[PDB]
């Protein structure tokens, strides 16, 4: 299937994270107060990929408006990312397993993990800036990218997406604090050693969440939830460990 | 209309 | 697979709080203390 | 024999420096200080412990004990 | 005496190679080095240790000590 | 040789301050002290681990074992 | 004085068996070998570490040590 | 030198009462015990691991970082 993240508002970037989750995951019965919930990745056949049109990048103007990503449906993964004004799908060498029709397939050499990519990128996450500004130039970045290998700027260009998308629909901490960055006050949003640390643990995380049945806290290395509240503000979507 | 934790 | 890093235990509950059991393990493996005083 | 077997109810380090449990309604002491770290890590874990004795009664020492995760 | 009886506030290790613990709003240290990892786990699992000396006062030692669950 | 791969089933703390696990539906014993801890470790979790040894009939001593991430 | 304040962002076990801690941007070592498990334990719970030194300059050494669970 | 970085794939405690861990394929021993504990520590947790050494050779070594990453 496909889906819109439209980063025309706070509003909408918000709307547009929860239906997607809506679609896609279940929330589990025992973290969940009112609307918000914890909720598990629904199972679906191995190679099972839905698209994410990008939206929205100009608030008072429809443009910027030929990016697609490619989003492994299982684990939120990222298989590559799709240029809709040449039909172009860049895939990272790793999703091979992957198959999109309709589209010319360029299967890269570089591996989509994120050492790889901040190799390439010469950028640390931890640090990282991004901003609405940003975002536009990573557009342009990837509209401008051809060829089976990734650039510097390409690179760059795929860290700030994924933190924005899959990383945002994983973690309620992360949305909330690019969210910021979409105002009409233009902030920038920084990323934290702790928002490092939630993307590196999610299978930790996803593995001790459904056993939780009313607990005082929930400890995993070095994250520390001491009431449901902690928990809904943080983690949103998690993996489903049979 | 953000609610709680959005 | 990024489910699990070791054993088939995801968690243990101690006091009302429930710990991933890996996390748990890698504290509670400490010999008693006296053997960093007595050598090989 | 086998003296008690079930969960640490408590446990604590006495000024001798040995150790006492409390298992099944009756209390143990040791003096191996390796015991130390394992009885603790059980009583937090929820291990089922047996303590084994040539003498049972409440109070008495112990040098062996059959570690379970039940 | 039971002097005192909480989960554990904060640890500390001394530069004379002792052992500070603070429950319920009282410090007492410690010169047995095997209580070190021992009240570590205790804190970072938030049992209830009780606090047994002849001297309660803050500040005083101890080297007696329970540990208990919920 | 491999004598045992698996998860622990049981240990034992031994008077004669050795340390025994089952693994695989046997015995074995070990005298170095500080395997204690790290056997407990793996147990509690359920780590597979190796048993290695030039005598693999259970019952034997070992004091070479693998910790896998399986 | 109070050097530094924060999780554990990195150890080191040293060629010299010294150990070293990185907290709030600033490295520090210490000698104490008793040291070397508590400060691993903190750094992989997420313990709130404070470095109590006369030489508060980062690559100073340490034998003061206050953990707290926040 | 940095001889390995990465999480520990196995680790294993050796008749002479060395240490063996593996990290990317490549199997370093220690001598050090107090490394023992840390290490299985660090393979409990995923901790990577960056393995400094003289020789990065299977040789000895007896200095490691452990990150959270
Ligand atoms: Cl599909
Ligand atoms: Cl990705
Ligand atoms: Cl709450
Ligand atoms: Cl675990
Ligand atoms: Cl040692
Ligand atoms: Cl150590």
């Amino acid at each position: 299937r496909e889906f819109t993240i439209d980063f025309s508002t706070q509003q909408s970037y918000v709307s547009s994270l929860n239906s997607i989750r809506t679609e896609i995951s279940t929330p589990l019965e025992h973290i969940s107060q009112g609307t918000t919930s914890v909720s598990v990745i629904n199972h679906t056949p191995p190679g099972s990929y839905f698209a994410v049109d990008i939206r929205g990048l100009d608030v008072y103007q429809a443009r910027f408006d030929h990016l697609r990503l490619i989003i492994e449906q299982n684990n939120l993964y990222v298989a590559g990312f799709v240029n809709t004004a040449t039909n172009t799908f860049y895939r990272f060498s790793d999703f091979t397993h992957i198959s999109v029709p309709g589209v010319t397939t360029v299967s890269m050499t570089t591996d989509s993990s994120y050492t790889t990519l901040q190799r390439v990128a010469a950028l640390e996450r931890s640090g990282m800036q991004i901003s609405r500004h940003s975002l536009v130039s990573s557009y342009l970045a990837l509209m401008e990218f051809s060829g089976n290998t990734m650039t510097r700027d390409a690179s760059r260009a795929v860290l700030r997406f994924v933190t924005v998308t899959a990383e945002a629909l994983r973690f309620r901490q992360i949305q909330r604090e690019f969210r910021q960055a979409l105002s009409e006050t233009a902030p920038v949003y920084t990323m934290t050693p702790g928002d490092v640390d939630l993307t590196l643990n999610w299978g930790r995380i996803s593995n001790v969440l459904p056993e939780y049945r009313g607990e005082d806290g929930v400890r995993v290395g070095r994250i520390s939830f001491n009431n449901i509240s902690a928990i809904l503000g943080t983690v949103a979507v998690i993996l489903n460990c049979h | 209309g953000f609610g709680l934790f959005d | 697979p990024e489910c699990q890093i070791t054993g088939d235990r995801p968690v243990i509950k101690i006091n009302n709080t429930l710990w991933e059991s890996n996390t748990a393990a890698a504290f509670l493996n400490r010999k008693s203390q006296f053997l960093y005083t007595t050598g090989k | 024999a086998d003296c008690a077997k079930g969960k640490i109810e408590f446990s604590k380090y006495n000024e001798d420096d040995t150790f006492t449990v409390k298992v099944d309604g009756k209390e143990y002491w040791t003096s191996r200080w390796n015991l130390q770290p394992l009885l603790q890590s059980a009583q937090l874990t929820g291990m089922t412990v047996t303590i084994k004795s040539s003498t049972c009664e409440s109070g008495s020492g112990f040098a062996e004990v059959q570690f379970n995760n039940d």
